[PDB]
């Protein structure tokens, strides 16, 4: 069956680079792209972006120049990267597919054909000075 | 008597960027030939023109795939020859050593994706006056071209200089904010069953695409 | 005389009433000539650009340049260094300026005198400008440890639309000026 | 003297005018030059004239009172919109002002479309006569007509950056003379964009 | 977030439920935006994809539909496992997707 | 034409003296229209 496992670090200090990933499990990373997707504490989704299945991905123009996604393609294992990670940058994150071979940037979060059915079960990333 | 001349208190130092030859030393030395040898090219702009390179999209890829939605955008950058997109081709790698161009540079674009799966795209360039479109109905207005996928898949765009000056600058000096030469679009106009198809991109110099003032620079 | 005031040069030719006007020799008063001289410009010390506009405002070129919005020049700069000067074009990056390639010369006299060409990317250049002239109106830059003066020449130069000039208001009627004398 | 001009569907004639005052060239330089790529399209729908309002000059108003409109002004309808909507426009001049005198007020005023103008100080207005001008006289005539070309090193003009061309109307006579005359004598001027070419298209909102 | 959704709305079971998700003329109708679900302590699932349709695995009772700038989320029964945030998210021409609050449905 | 004398040519071609103009396609062609003549009739 399909699951996404994702592992990184929690309780980092500010303005430090936050190394994330999504360990895929049950399908090949070639055949279904993965979105990130952040949620702060209480009620929120900030969508942060996606890897396609090709190298070509995308991130959210007002959270871009502090993001970068790669791709292990036999690993398979997709990771993040964060820049500078402020005391607002806590929240849950998710790693998220999309049922067709390319929804790297945030266009997938609404689609008329295309959606997210498999969600990691999330990894709560706690920053504070 | 001897010719008098006056030697001049100034102008007599190296330039280091003056029509000299350098006096004959160890002369009377005949090369071995070197004539008829094959891809001997004169001056750059004529391997740029007929030498397309690829350019760099998100994720350090030359494509960009095709998103699944009907209508979105896809690559938009800013057309000065330093440009995120083409910092890895031969015609930005050039361009950077001089100092100002003059001419139109040319994109190819081909598809890669299967005979199943046709695919309808659009790039539209974009002038420095205002913000840069987000939409296709929003760019159609400005200069653009359409295209679909065929048994030929290269569609070259000629993506037109026009500025307010003869000639225009090739480093983007970081006083201004929003680049002078204006954006260029590429758009998701509509599309078949061809989801995550690389469109790769080329770049290349116009029929006129005229290069001065080169100039030094740490690279 | 007696014409209206449409705007249309009129001229009395000092034979309106008798006399007949001499043949008056013009030139140097034209705005080659009159320009051609060098000027002397204070030099930001190890870097500067070279903005015919930095001549000082009161001085024969610097103020028959500025009686005239656009003009065209090639530069002859003389400048007096301490080591190696380099000079970028127009459109050339900080760190540039730095550099043997770029043509810099060697100390090799009093004075380096280099002819500069007209590198700007606009038609013509201009004294004033609608919206500090941009950034663009440039002739390249130069750069030496130290540079103890400057001096620019406008070398064929030709000039469009006349701005106006001034003349020292005197305190008194008939201002006047100590003349060279024995 | 009767001058009746016209430029496009608008027609100003002036009973009593001096002459036309062509200023640095009779007809408009090369166009289509080698930056543009020859996508230069010329506009013919916008060359009209438009009446804008300018100062009210009262014989309170001495000497050296300058008021200058930058050139070119907001506008309604064909050259209005079309600044925003094309990139790199470029257009001549041809200028009108007129002011009624009654010809009992001798009071005299000076125009002068001036070259990027930048705010000319006390000194600069005496030697402002070098610039293309017509300075009516009411008791001589009421209007002023005046056309130049467009004039800058920038082969075509972002007006959404600058203006290159300025009216400069100030009262050269001292005063104004009201010896049975009119009150205050209040100037408009039919402006008229003519030769006007656009560039590059924006996308449109 | 970047839309206008009804706080949180209440039922009983086997009562219609239709939660709306108001955005605006860039970020909805030009695309139908997309529903999700979380229940507290665990991970979002998505209910309704394209603005209109179900994805594969979810029951018949998520009924969404797409009118003029406002979508509307219609469970056309109520039953104890749908009780959960519910979020609305939509594409804007931003480029950056606009999320809702969140609509808290809770089960009397 | 400036102010030069040097009645031998340049070493230098122009090309590497000077910049060189490139084509396309006042106010002493205002000078010589100036209305010199009187108005009105001179006697005596």
């Amino acid at each position: 069956q399909v699951q996404l496992r994702e592992s990184g670090p929690s309780l980092v200090k500010p303005s430090q680079t936050l190394f994330l990933t999504c360990t895929v499990s049950g399908f090949s990373l070639t055949s279904y792209s993965v979105n990130w997707v952040r949620q702060t504490p209480g009620k929120m989704l900030e969508c942060l972006g996606g890897i396609a299945t090709s190298g070509s991905t995308g991130y959210n123009p007002v959270l871009k120049s502090r993001l970068r996604i790669t791709k292990d393609n036999s690993k398979s294992q997709v990771s993040l990267s964060v820049s500078n990670v402020t005391p607002e940058d806590t929240a849950t994150y998710y790693c998220a597919k999309w049922s067709s071979r390319g929804g790297y940037d945030c266009g997938v979060h609404s689609s008329d054909y295309s959606y997210l059915d498999a969600w990691g079960q999330g990894l709560l990333v706690t920053v504070s000075s | 008597g001897i010719f008098p001349v006056a030697c001049s208190d100034g102008y007599g130092g190296l330039v280091t960027t003056d029509p000299k030859t350098a006096d004959p030393a160890y002369g009377k030395v005949f090369n071995p030939p070197r004539n008829m040898l094959p891809g001997r090219f004169t001056n750059f702009l004529d391997v740029a023109e007929a030498c397309p390179t690829f350019l760099h999209f998100e994720g350090d890829v030359p494509y960009v795939t095709t998103k699944t939605d009907s209508d979105r955008v896809l690559a938009q950058f800013d057309l000065s020859l330093a440009a995120k997109h083409m910092s890895n081709t031969f015609l930005a790698g050039l361009a950077q050593y001089y100092t100002q161009y003059s001419g139109t540079i040319n994109l190819h674009f081909m598809f890669t994706g299967p005979t199943d799966a046709k695919a309808r795209y659009m790039i539209a360039y974009a002038p420095p006056g205002m913000e840069p479109p987000k939409t296709p109905e929003a760019a159609a207005h400005c200069i653009h071209a359409e295209w679909d996928t065929g048994l030929n898949s290269k569609f070259t765009f000629s993506i037109p200089y026009l500025s307010a000056a003869d000639y225009a600058y090739t480093a983007s000096d970081a006083a201004e904010t929003t680049n002078v030469q204006g954006w260029v679009c590429l758009f998701q106009i509509t599309h078949g069953k061809a989801d995550g198809d690389a469109l790769v991109v080329l770049a290349s110099a116009g029929k006129d695409f005229e290069l001065r003032l080169p100039v030094d620079a740490r690279t | 005389t007696s014409t209206g005031e449409s705007a249309d040069p009129v001229t009395a030719t000092v034979e309106n009433y008798g006399g007949e006007t001499q043949v008056q020799r013009r030139q140097h008063t034209d705005v080659s000539f009159i320009l051609d001289r060098f000027v002397k410009v204070t030099p930001k010390d190890q870097i500067n650009v070279l903005d015919l506009m930095q001549t000082p405002a009161h001085t024969l070129v610097g103020a028959l340049l500025r009686t005239a919005t656009y003009y065209f020049a090639d530069l002859e700069v003389a400048v007096k260094h301490e080591g190696n000067l380099t000079w970028v074009p127009n459109g050339a990056p900080e760190t540039a300026l730095d550099n043997t390639t770029n043509p810099t010369a060697y100390h090799k006299a009093p004075l380096t005198r280099l002819a500069l060409p007209y590198t700007a990317p606009h038609r013509v250049l201009a004294t004033v400008y609608n919206g500090a002239l941009p950034t663009s109106f440039n002739y390249g830059a130069i750069k030496a440890t130290r540079v103890t003066e400057l001096l620019y020449r406008m070398k064929r130069a030709e000039t469009y639309c006349p701005r106006p000039l001034l003349a020292i208001h005197p305190s008194e009627a008939r201002h006047k000026q100590k003349i060279v004398a024995p | 003297r009767i001058l009746t001009t016209r430029n496009g569907h608008t027609t100003s004639t002036t009973q009593s005018s001096v002459g036309v005052t062509y200023g640095y060239a009779t007809a408009e330089d090369f166009v289509s030059g080698p930056n543009t790529s020859g996508l230069e399209t010329r506009v013919v729908q916008a060359e009209r004239f438009f009446k804008t309002h300018l100062f009210d000059w009262v014989t309170s108003d001495p000497f050296g009172r300058c008021y200058q409109l930058e050139l070119p002004t907001d506008h309604k309808g064909v050259y209005g919109s079309l600044t925003d909507s094309y990139a790199y426009m470029r257009n001549g001049w041809d200028v009108e002002v007129t002011a009624v005198g009654n010809q009992f007020n001798g009071g005299c005023l000076l125009v002068a479309m001036v070259p990027e103008l930048c705010s000319i100080d006390k000194r600069g207005l005496y030697q402002l006569t070098l610039f293309p001008h017509q300075f009516i006289n009411p008791r001589t005539n009421m209007t002023a007509h005046i056309t130049v070309p467009f004039v800058g090193v920038n082969r075509y003009d972002q007006y959404k950056v600058h203006k290159p061309w300025t009216l400069v109307v100030m009262v050269v006579a001292p005063l104004t003379v009201n010896t049975e005359g009119a009150p205050q004598i209040k100037v408009y001027a039919n402006i008229a964009p003519t030769n006007v070419h656009v560039a590059g298209e924006f996308p449109s909102k | 977030a970047v839309l206008t959704q009804p706080s949180s709305v209440s039922a009983s079971l086997g009562q219609r439920v239709s939660i709306t998700c108001s955005g605006s003329s860039s970020n909805i109708g030009r695309y139908g935006a997309t529903w999700y679900q979380q229940v507290p302590g665990s991970g979002l699932r998505t209910i309704i994809y394209g603005s209109s349709r179900r994805p594969s695995g979810v029951p018949d009772r998520f009924s969404g539909s797409k009118s003029g700038n406002t979508v509307t989320l219609t469970i056309s029964s109520l039953q104890p496992e749908d009780e959960a945030d519910y979020f609305c998210a939509a594409y804007d021409i931003s480029t950056n997707a606009v999320f809702g609050s969140g609509t808290t449905l809770t089960l009397l | 034409s400036g102010n030069t004398g040097s009645i031998i040519n340049n070493y230098y071609m122009q090309q590497y003296q000077n910049s060189m103009d490139t084509q396309l396609g006042w106010f002493s062609k205002l000078a010589s229209s100036a209305f010199s003549g009187l108005f009105g009739a001179l006697l005596a």
